[PDB]
């Protein structure tokens, strides 16, 4: 038996004054999630590239928890559809940081990819990055993972590029409300209003507020 | 440079001068064909070099020129550089390959318009509110000529006016320009009349431009 008390206001309520509904309970999902004793508890993905984007390298930070063994590994590989196009595999223990050393918890996977498919609002092309903790045999232990665009954005003189090229943002602001459920979001709401937003020339959302 | 006497009328009664070096090759193909050449810059730096040498010390001199429409070459670069390291007290300024060249230190276009930018290739002349705001652009804009004045003219001189005193580096401008430039020829009886281009039997001539 789980027990939830939720209270409608908290200190946190004047952190929350959006121009809005105020509203309150479990409005999001509920999960219960297993994972091993052992297992990956971070890991962040990056892309960078040379000055015309016709190669990058990802880079991955895993981090882990449980206790240390030589024997473990991580694989970082990644996915174009069912065409594996790059994959890298090391133990833990990261660079020297500082004057006590290193993450012995954590290790940077480096992949290159040549002639990437780059992500944008026009072409929102992804590759899948699957992140495999494992032993030195092959063993799985667990795996994580999540959809990678190939993109950078960056301020230059001015101006906000995307790979390189000047942005305009078609943009609007959208709050997460529905008439019936109140702000309890759904897929197909979702889904609803995305299309819509493309089918309008929209190509950017701001998430108002939060 | 002008008359002697006209800097020291300008000093004491009020006014801001612009002292510019006599150079303009408008006529040449293309404008830089002269200002580009090594061969031109003796030449050139006299007309530079002694103008102020003349005029440094006049007080309404508060910005040196380095001419008139002729494109923009390395010999503008170069005297651009001696005057500002023999008299720091004075931006240079000059307007020729696009108004916004390493040789001026004001982006100062002629007869670029308010809201409407005229795309030119090379030498474009962009709204000026606009100008300001061009990735990188750092300098105030001040145009060396404007609100062309000929004949029944000066339509729209509000809507300058309006933007100099909206935006803090649209700092004014220079209206083109002061004095027709007539001249008096008279008729069988000795009565004067204002002559213009063409009348004295010069050709080829641009008639009414002069004024
Ligand atoms: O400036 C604002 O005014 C809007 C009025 O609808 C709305 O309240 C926004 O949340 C707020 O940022
Ligand atoms: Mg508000
Ligand atoms: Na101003
Ligand atoms: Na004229």
């Amino acid at each position: 038996r789980l027990a939830v008390m939720v209270l409608r206001w908290s200190d946190g309520s004047y952190l929350e004054d959006q121009d809005m509904w105020r509203m309150s309970g479990i409005f999001r999902d509920v999960s219960l999630l297993h994972k091993p004793t052992t297992q990956i508890s971070d890991f962040h993905v990056a892309t960078r590239f040379n000055d015309d984007f016709s190669r990058a390298v990802l880079e991955a930070e895993v981090q882990m928890c449980g206790e240390l063994r030589d024997y473990l590994r991580v694989t970082v590989s990644l996915w174009q559809g069912e065409t594996q196009v790059a994959s890298g595999t090391a133990p833990f223990g990261g660079e020297i940081i500082d004057e006590r050393g290193g993450y012995a918890d954590r290790v940077t996977l480096r992949l290159n990819v040549e002639n990437p498919k780059l992500w944008s609002a026009e072409i929102p092309n992804l590759y899948r990055a699957v992140v495999e903790l494992h032993t030195a045999d092959g063993t799985l232990i667990e795996a994580e993972a999540c959809d990678v665009g190939f993109r950078e954005v960056r301020i230059e003189n001015g101006l906000l590029l995307l790979n390189g090229k000047p942005l305009l943002i078609r943009g609007v602001n959208r709050h997460e409300h529905h008439p019936l459920h109140g702000q309890v979001m759904d897929e197909q709401t979702m889904v609803q209003d995305i299309l819509l937003m493309k089918q309008n020339n929209f190509n950017a959302v701001r998430c108002s507020h939060y | 440079p002008n008359h002697p006497l006209w800097y020291t009328l300008c000093d004491r009664y009020g006014l801001y001068v612009v002292d510019e070096a006599n150079i303009e090759t408008h006529g040449m193909v293309p404008m830089n064909r002269l200002t580009d050449d090594p061969r031109w810059l003796p030449a050139m730096s006299e007309r530079v070099t002694r103008m102020v040498q003349r005029d440094r010390n006049h007080p309404s001199v508060i910005i040196w020129s380095l001419g008139n429409e002729s494109g923009h070459g390395a010999n503008h670069d170069a005297l651009y550089r001696w005057i500002k390291s023999v008299d720091p007290s004075r931006p240079v300024q000059y307007e020729g390959g696009g108004a916004d060249t390493t040789a001026t230190d004001i982006i100062c276009p002629m007869y670029a318009r308010v809201d409407e930018d005229q795309p030119f290739p090379a030498v474009p002349k962009w709204s000026i509110k606009k100008w300001l705001s061009l990735p990188g652009e750092t300098r105030p804009l001040i145009l060396c000529e404007y609100a062309h004045a000929m004949g029944n003219s000066l339509g729209g001189f509000a809507k300058y006016w309006q933007a100099f005193r909206q935006y803090p580096r649209l700092q004014g401008g220079f209206v083109w320009d002061w004095v027709d430039q007539s001249l008096i020829k008279y008729d069988e009886n000795g009565n004067p009349w204002s002559a213009y281009g063409g009348d004295f039997g010069d050709t080829p001539n641009d008639r009414q431009f002069c004024m």
